[PDB]
């Protein structure tokens, strides 16, 4: 129709022509909104003025207006104003739209003040108006009781005290319900939100707040310590675990602890408990002894080992390169991981006598690989080999200095000083090849064993091994300071590393250090910024590839978008062949734990140009992609697996096998052909020395620690980090010069394991369990939806899809304390009578006592 | 208002990819010239 | 090439394992390898090669102003060029050709408009 | 051995406009310390992009010629483009059938 | 409640632009590629035509070249 | 449950269209019916996806039946029924999307500008065409002529002649689907035939002999010659005999419009040509124009940009130059602007298909 007779009369120019105008305004605003436009110059004037009486309306109206028009902000500004005649418990669909568009502008202030003071929220200091509507839409939701929808919001708008007051004032104690929304709550704060100052706060605040409750949820409780990884925080929750002392659960969250938390945390923790005095159980475990030595218990009985399996793969190539060697000795090492049998390697000795120098090293480094999971019968089975006793070179002696390194990271408290003294007594001699291979595992080891703490004593040692020169021993002592400092170096040391690579006029030693440098910034993020560049800003390729794993590292876990687009871009933009492979692995880490996106990211990539880029995209799906079977990261590997280019064949088949291991024909249709592919391709002499390192390895992924391990870049047991697994890859992850160097995959075997621990008697029930996932479903392999009733027996191959399913039984002689928790990980009995064993077995740390 | 952040997160990852298969193509426009001249 | 002859004690005792280059070793004592062919050059030798290859800027004017010049005649085969092409894609009824021929002609005309 | 070893009009405006301000600052020195043709070619002959102008009228001619030259080119990448529409409607056709 | 259905939209509309750049990128790269495959062929020196003369029994032929002489030369064993 | 709810909306639907002239006996005895399924918040109701299951067409044909005050036949007078349901298609645009749901988005937009159209002003009608845009790949080839046919007639009004020349073209392309070899083909002609003539005459009739009955023909060819002989008292009867379709479409102001155009026409014919003009060769041509005006006439002329000349009174005589030759006017610039628009605008649609 028309709004101009009623827009005559506003023109008139006296109060009560204002106020009709206006009450007849409000009605058909929207549609007659046209006409009224042209006098939102009165309504506004009339707005901040009150020569007339209509200001609250006259607001309200040009909100409207302005709404039609689709100026959103300015229509929000004159609904605040309107103020009185403006109500957010009255919805229309208008009324929901600008509420909306209100905490957009809100959230937008939020990020800003954020930034510029990390108390802005103390008090207001923005806009009132905007503050009302943000608080009362917070109650709202609230007051209707569903807290996801309010927690949400209060995030968004980046202020904390909404946050505590929200979730504070509805905790009532049901428990259920408490528990459940914290937990929903945690998961969140970790997984979207990576403005890293904001998150620290909510999980330190949501920690005190589920403390505090009478029943507590201790596996939600053990994540958030470990994220904000302080010992601080161990403090507060062990006075709290005193007050309700129970020997299991205590025992439980040791044996969480110590997998997961770093070396140095472990080292406050001991003193805690030593101080405390509360437990002398407590620090035992703390020391890493027990867990390691049921796995060993549970190895030498679940493994499937076959010799049969290696000679044929021997016999299957010929030899001609000392690759082959390699790789022999290698997938040995994997294959008979933990089970602490050197078997093959005892059966075939004159291979032994041919093989070079660095195939010897190796082969002696195979025992470590073996013979990890002992940290008292480690050093012992390599006495007899040490310098100083037998062997047949000093670089089978060098090998076994290697090879304890490998076996104590994670505990290498003595061994880095042991090692520290054969450092020192062989700066001197170089004068042989013999010493520097000695000399070069001494190098690895010490490196390995002191990671995770920063002990400066190592690397000033390690330093003057390269003012010294020595070819081989300085890319080991490089490498070596970078594993030391990991995530906790000196500004100082960065400085005076990054200076060096300059200097060094030795390619390997060049490379080492490139390396080295990206290693030493692990888990600082922001704070890994100013290198970054730096590395970038020389203009040498090795620094360059350098560059790219020091994202990948400082970034990794939950993924940064700012991360990945630097990498991408240096991915496309840089044309430099070690520096685009470099790139596109970097993007695995980032992506660990978001690892669906991968195969989108990395797919226009594995079918793009140069093999280089095609051989990092296997290994970003390798890494990333390791242990969960994703369909999507197979589907992608296939091509490239029969490329032309050697190394890229090589490379996937490595890829398909860490993803793939531990799940069985059945289950997947395709592995079976795949098993095929790897055994015909070493059997072939038309393949070349590269695409057959890929195949042998690969065999020995699958088949790695007879059967029974998984390949994860965190427990799964707290289902937060575990460093040494990620650390491990990188340096698997490169072989262009870095021949021997695939044992390093040793740390990154995690047991797929669901055992149950008896509190008193520390032994292992070999009794019935229930299942619903389809057994027959899972094999064993070589030499689909369930709920289905089913059995499972304990001390028998767990995967992971049948973790979920599976049931402690309830009623023989025990009681399982907190009980399964419907993932991997052991969880601690405490019996009914213990003095009767039901079916136990004496595990490893009851046949070396 | 949770699942939000869930999908913001696929949709920056996406949008980054998209820009990113742009300037590879650059690349690629600049690698033909390059080769014609070469051959 | 770049070829030398190998020596015992160093090309076994780095790069089953090689049976082959073993038996060669104990064999021949020595034998042909090929060694690889790289480069290494300074930043500085870069950077003043590419103002050489003074004469590539003020040539540039140069061949702007007689490239205009000679147009009259690159006007003209260009025009007998899109005869053939057109008469080319009836005859299939090629087509890839005349792609390529297409995107000459337009790097063709930014060059001429951008010279006046 | 070179090329192994290896493997616009607003630069050169640029080094112009630093030779001319070079120029007076030294003409401006050179009267101070005291106290032709090359000059005078390089101010009046360029006074009427600047040359380009007196050369507009005939350009303009050519420029005619050689835009709807690119036009034809135009109409050539249409016709191309509608073979593309064509194949993916094919492969839609044969999916249905199937 | 309406800022949840706005992202919704925009993913849906991305994917369409990752389909059409995805399809070009495709045609452009295999060009590359294709021009490599031709610049290892355009290294050679010919092939010589000759004529059987007589196949022996235990793989070698007996062959007039027309290049050159005559020669005894290996049975292929792709024909 | 759910199903079931879908099942009701698709009943209602199906009543909805079969109470209408078309599948059933008489529209406006049926009206009362067809508008109790629209009102009682049911069509609001539908809201399970997009309004494109009932379209615009329909909600006009209810509509103009239930009130026009010639259908109506004066029922009320007033616009109650359409200022509630304006409301509530406005109502709809808020919550309707446009980046994939603009199917409900355009038809909404083509119901409100219709009813200005029908009865309004030329004042409002600004925003309604700016929020109007929005792809045409969404929308039905009958929906798409039927947006462009409206479209066209308000870029008419606004004397945007050159615009809705193209949306019209674009309009009546093809035939897959009914209404472009029927009545609503007709009217988009009869638009199209105005349209053209506006901009200086339209000469073809090719393709209406075929696509128009007899009736309408004959006033084509009458107005078409009037125009093209320039002669005034034709073109003025032609208006006269064809006043029942002048004001059938609703539109006499063409007729005011047009006529301004002939005594323009019949100016330029006969050009500016020799150096020196003499006065009475040209008060000759001006006398058939009009006769007592031939100094005032001449003075327009030169204004308005139908002829430029320059004059003499003291001496009485015209003087031109006569221009026939076409130097450049940014004429090749024009042409490349044009080209890299035409090439990049063309190139992303086809490549997306």
């Amino acid at each position: 129709t028309t709004a101009a007779p009623l827009l005559a009369l506003l023109r008139e120019n006296q109060d009560s022509v204002k106020t009709y105008a206006l009450e007849s305004i409000n009605n058909v605003v929207d549609q007659l909104w046209s006409e009224i436009s042209n006098e939102l110059p009165d309504i506004e004037a009339l707005y901040d003025d009150d020569t007339f009486s209509d200001r609250e309306m006259a607001a309200l109206i040009a909100s409207k207006v302005y709404y039609n028009l689709g100026e959103y902000e300015s229509a929000v500004k004159y609904a605040l104003a309107a103020k009185d005649r403006f109500d957010i418990d009255e919805k229309s669909q208008f009324v929901e739209t600008i509420v909306s568009k209100s905490i957009e502008m809100y959230v937008q202030e939020a990020s800003k003040q954020y930034t510029k003071d990390e108390q802005f929220y103390t008090k207001d200091i923005i806009d009132p108006k905007l503050t009302s509507i943000f608080e009362r839409m917070i109650e709202k939701c609230l007051k209707a009781s569903e807290l996801k929808l309010a927690l949400g919001i209060a995030l968004e708008g980046y202020r904390l005290d909404i946050i505590e007051s929200a979730l504070k004032s509805k905790l009532d104690q049901s428990t259920s319900e408490n528990v459940k929304i914290i937990n929903y709550l945690l998961t969140l704060a970790i997984t979207t939100v990576t403005n890293s100052k904001f998150r620290s706060s909510i999980l330190r605040k949501s920690f005190d707040f589920l403390m505090n409750m009478p029943n507590c949820d201790y596996l939600t409780l053990n994540k958030v310590v470990v994220n904000l990884n302080d010992a601080g925080l161990a403090l507060q929750l062990f006075k709290k675990l005193k007050e309700e002392n129970d020997e299991g659960l205590s025992a439980q969250i040791a044996f969480d602890l110590v997998s997961s938390a770093s070396q140095q945390l472990l080292e406050i923790l001991v003193t805690e408990l030593t101080a405390q005095g509360y437990d002398p159980a407590l620090l035992n475990i703390l020391s890493g002894l027990p867990t390691c030595d049921y796995y060993n218990t549970f190895l030498l009985n679940n493994k499937n080992i076959d010799i049969g399996l290696l000679n044929k793969s021997k016999s299957s190539l010929d030899g001609k390169f000392s690759l082959f060697h390699t790789a022999v000795s290698v997938a040995n090492g994997f294959m008979h991981a933990g089970t602490t049998d050197n078997s093959f390697i005892k059966a075939n000795l004159p291979w032994l006598g041919k093989a070079q120098n660095w195939a010897k090293f190796t082969a002696t480094a195979s025992l470590g690989v073996i013979h990890k999971g002992n940290l008292l019968e480690g050093k012992k089975v390599m006495a007899p080999y040490l310098p100083g006793s037998r062997a047949s070179s000093r670089f089978i002696k060098g090998g076994s200095l290697y090879g304890l390194g490998l076996i104590y990271a994670g505990f290498g408290r003595d061994t880095t000083d042991y090692l520290k003294n054969i450092i020192v007594e062989n700066s001197g001699t170089s004068g042989d090849e013999d010493v520097d291979v000695l000399l070069h595992g001494a190098s690895l080891g010490i490196g390995l064993a002191a990671m995770g703490s920063a002990n400066i004593e190592v690397y000033e040692a390690l330093k003057e091994v390269l003012y010294n020169d020595s070819a081989t021993s300085g890319e080991a002592a490089a490498l070596g300071m970078g594993l030391c400092m990991l995530g906790t170096g000196k500004p100082e040391a960065i400085h005076d590393m990054f200076t060096y690579s300059q200097e060094t006029q030795h390619g390997n030693i060049t490379r080492g250090l490139a390396v080295g440098l990206a290693l030493i910034n692990y888990g600082r993020q922001e704070l890994a910024d100013d290198l970054i560049t730096k590395m970038l800003a020389s203009d040498e390729s090795l620094l360059r590839y350098g560059g790219a794993f020091t994202i990948a590292l400082a970034y990794a876990g939950t993924g940064n978008n700012s991360a990945v687009k630097r990498l991408l871009h240096v991915a496309v933009s840089d044309s430099n062949d070690d520096v685009r492979r470099a790139a596109v692995i970097a993007l695995g880490f980032v992506l660990l734990r978001d690892y669906t996106t991968v195969p989108r990211i990395v797919q226009l990539l594995s079918k793009s140009h140069n093999a280089h880029v095609r051989c990092g995209t296997a290994f970003a799906l390798g890494i990333a992609c390791a242990g969960k079977g994703l369909q999507s990261a197979i589907d992608v590997l296939d091509p490239l697996t029969k490329d032309p280019v050697d190394f890229v064949r090589q490379a996937a088949m490595i890829a398909l096998s860490m993803i793939l291991i531990q799940q069985t024909e059945k289950l997947n249709p395709q592995v079976a052909d795949i098993n095929k592919n790897f055994l015909s391709v070493i059997t072939n002499k038309h393949q070349e020395g590269l695409a057959k390192f890929g195949a042998c390895v690969a065999q020995g992924i699958m088949n790695a620690g007879g059967r029974n391990v998984t390949i994860q870049l965190e427990n799964a047991d707290t289902g937060t980090l575990d460093t040494k697994s990620v650390v491990g890859l990188v340096m698997f992850s490169q072989f262009w010069y870095w021949f021997p160097l695939a044992h390093f995959l040793s740390l990154s075997f995690t047991p797929t394991t669901v055992i149950g621990i008896r509190g008193s008697d520390q032994a292992i029930p070999k009794f019935q369990m229930n299942c619903y996932a389809k057994e027959d479903a899972f094999s064993y392999p070589r030499m689909k939806y369930s709920s289905k009733p089913y059995k499972v027996d304990n001390m028998t191959r767990i995967l992971p899809q049948q973790s979920r399913y599976i049931s402690f039984i309830k009623d023989d002689r025990f009681v399982p304390v907190r009980k399964f928790k419907g993932n991997n990980g052991v969880v601690v009995l405490r019996d009914r009578e213990p003095k009767e064993p039901v079916a136990l077995i004496e595990t490893v740390r009851q046949m070396k006592d | 208002y949770f699942k939000l952040k869930k999908l913001e997160k696929e949709y920056e990852l996406l949008t980054l990819q998209e820009d990113y298969i742009k300037d590879e193509q650059r690349h690629l426009k600049r690698e033909l010239k390059r080769a014609q001249e070469e051959v | 090439d770049a070829f030398r002859l190998i020596d015992t004690g160093a090309l076994i005792n780095n790069l089953l394992n090689k049976a082959n280059i073993q038996a060669l070793i104990h064999g021949l004592n020595r034998h042909y390898y090929s060694l690889n062919i790289d480069y290494h050059k300074t930043a500085k030798e870069t950077k003043m090669l590419m103002n050489l290859h003074y004469e590539e800027k003020e040539e540039s004017n140069l061949a702007a102003t007689k490239s205009m010049v000679k147009i009259a005649e690159q006007y003209s085969k260009r025009i007998e060029e899109e005869k053939e092409l057109t008469e080319e894609e009836l005859k299939t009824r090629p087509k890839k050709h005349l792609s390529e021929t297409a995107d000459e002609t337009l790097e063709n005309n930014i060059v001429s408009v951008l010279t006046a | 051995g070179v090329e192994h070893l290896l493997r616009i009009r607003l630069t050169n405006q640029l080094k112009s406009l630093k030779g001319l301000q070079s120029k007076l600052k030294d003409v401006v020195e050179y009267l101070d310390k005291v106290i032709h043709t090359i000059l005078g070619k390089l101010q009046d002959v360029f006074n009427l992009n600047n040359l380009q102008k007196a050369l507009t009228v005939k350009t303009n001619d050519e420029l005619m010629v050689i835009y709807i030259s690119n036009l034809v080119r135009s109409i050539i990448a249409f016709d191309d483009l509608i073979e593309n529409k064509i194949q993916n409607k094919k492969i839609q056709e044969q999916r249905v059938k199937d | 409640e309406q800022k949840i259905q706005e992202t919704e939209l925009k993913i849906r509309s991305k994917t369409e632009n990752v389909r059409r750049l995805e399809a070009q990128r495709n045609a452009l790269n295999d060009k590359v590629r294709f021009i490599k495959d031709e610049l290892r062929l355009l290294q050679e020196p010919g092939s010589y035509v000759g004529e059987v003369i007589k196949i022996v029994s235990d793989k070698k032929v007996l062959v007039k070249v027309q290049p050159e002489g005559k020669y005894i030369v290996d049975v292929a064993k792709d024909i | 449950k759910t199903i079931e709810v879908t099942a009701e909306i698709n009943c209602f639907m199906h009543l909805l269209v079969q109470l209408f002239l078309w599948d059933s006996k008489e529209l406006e005895q049926l009206v009362e019916f067809n508008r109790k399924v629209v009102i009682p918040n049911l069509l609001c109701y539908y809201n399970l996806r997009s309004l494109n299951l009932i379209n615009a067409k329909l909600w006009f044909y209810i509509y103009l039946s239930h009130e026009t005050l010639a259908r109506s036949s004066e029922e009320i007078n007033s616009d109650n029924q359409n200022i509630i349901l304006r409301s509530t298609m406005m109502k709809f645009l808020k919550i309707a999307s446009l980046k994939h749901d603009n199917e409900t988005k355009a038809m909404l937009i083509n119901l409100i500008l219709r009813d200005f159209l029908n009865n309004g002003e030329v004042d409002s009608a600004s925003d309604f065409i700016s929020k109007l845009e929005y792809p045409h790949t969404d929308v039905s080839s009958s929906l798409e002529a039927r947006y462009f046919f409206y479209l066209s007639k308000i870029n008419a009004i606004q004397l945007d002649y050159s615009t809705a020349n193209e949306y019209i073209i674009a309009a009546i392309r093809k035939a897959p689907h009914n209404s472009k070899s029927l009545g609503f083909l007709q009217q988009s002609n009869k638009l199209h035939c105005c349209i053209q003539l506006l901009m200086g005459d339209i000469p073809e009739l090719s393709f209406f002999h075929q696509s128009n009955m007899q009736k309408s023909l004959l006033p084509y060819y009458h107005l078409t010659k009037a125009v093209k002989l320039g002669d005034l008292k034709k073109f003025t009867s032609t208006i006269t005999k064809y006043k029942q379709l002048l004001l059938k479409d609703d539109t006499y102001q063409l007729c005011v419009r047009l006529r301004s155009n002939v005594i323009k026409t019949g100016i330029r014919i006969i050009s500016l040509t020799y150096k020196k003009i003499s006065l009475r060769d040209i008060c000759l041509k001006l006398n058939l124009d009009s006769e007592q005006t031939v100094e005032y006439m001449v003075s327009r002329a030169i204004r308005d940009g139908v002829i430029e000349a320059k004059i003499n009174h003291e001496d009485g005589f015209i003087e031109t130059t006569e221009l026939l030759n076409i130097y450049d006017s940014e004429d090749p610039q024009q042409v490349f602007d044009e080209r890299i628009k035409f090439a990049n605008q063309l190139h992303d649609e086809y490549l997306v298909s």
